[PDB]
């Protein structure tokens, strides 16, 4: 069935546009990042990673 | 003519069967806590009144 | 991450969720129980008009 819509039709029954975003956030070779700018690489010395 | 809510009117639900999905096109819906059963697991249950 | 988008009626905006029954989380659109990810939602009267 169809979604023919005009004004008069009340809250409730009006179009709701849906976007859902979906990450399979997983141990792998990640894709998409934030926006942080790497530093130096240290090694044999207590730091946070 | 819903009535005042000093005077709310009770109506009691004698033997039918109940699908709990027409009402969604009765009315605008704006809320729809349901504090006891979930609400999308409805139409399975049968209720004493 | 993917971003699956659509338009759907208000009253179903809350029926896209995890583990969720009726008439578009059965036959239109399920979402897996254990769904990580993001629900964005908003009115588009402006122009399905």
């Amino acid at each position: 069935q169809s979604y023919g819509f005009r004004p008069t039709y009340g809250v409730g029954h009006q179009p709701y546009r849906v976007v859902v975003l979906s990450f399979e956030l997983l141990h792998a070779p990640a894709t998409v990042c934030g926006p942080k700018k790497s530093t130096n690489l240290v090694k044999n010395k207590c730091v946070n990673f | 003519r819903f009535a005042s809510v000093y005077a709310w009117n009770r109506k009691r639900i004698s033997n039918c069967v109940a699908d709990y999905s027409v009402l969604y096109n009765f009315a605008p819906f704006f809320a729809f806590k349901c504090y006891g059963v979930s609400p999308t697991k409805l139409n399975d249950l049968c209720f004493t009144n | 991450v993917y971003a699956d988008s659509f338009v759907i009626r208000g009253n179903e905006v809350s029926q896209i969720a995890p583990g969720q029954t009726g008439n578009i989380a059965d036959y239109n659109y399920k979402l897996p129980d254990d769904f990580t990810g993001c629900v964005i939602a908003w009115n588009s009267n402006k122009l399905d008009s």
